[PDB]
């Protein structure tokens, strides 16, 4: 390190953290995705009930 | 009867240096650890 390997090594650890924490983001949204379109599945319409 | 083996003579390797060798007064040797990450070094000079 001259320094400049230094920027591009935490910038890796950065892409491979926001990776990891978009990612538990992305696996929360799709328990939120997956949950609402079970009850969409399993709800029926007013016209109906 | 024998055979003699005697003392391998292990002849130790001359050693060098580029700074002790007398090319380095034409040379001017610089580390640079980012020499894998240049282009190349362009050197402007300005005439009067």
């Amino acid at each position: 390190d001259t320094l400049l390997d230094k920027l591009l090594n935490a910038d890796a650890v950065n892409t491979v953290l926001r990776a990891v924490k978009n990612t538990a983001d992305a696996m929360e949204r799709g328990l939120i995705d997956t949950f609402l379109r079970v009850l969409l599945r399993h709800a029926p319409p007013c016209f109906v009930l | 009867s024998f055979e003699a083996i005697f003392g391998t003579y292990c002849n130790k390797i001359e050693w060098v240096t580029f700074l002790g060798t007398a090319l380095a007064t034409a040379a001017h040797a610089i580390m640079f650890h980012d020499l894998n990450k240049m282009t190349t070094g362009k050197m402007l000079f300005y005439i009067q």
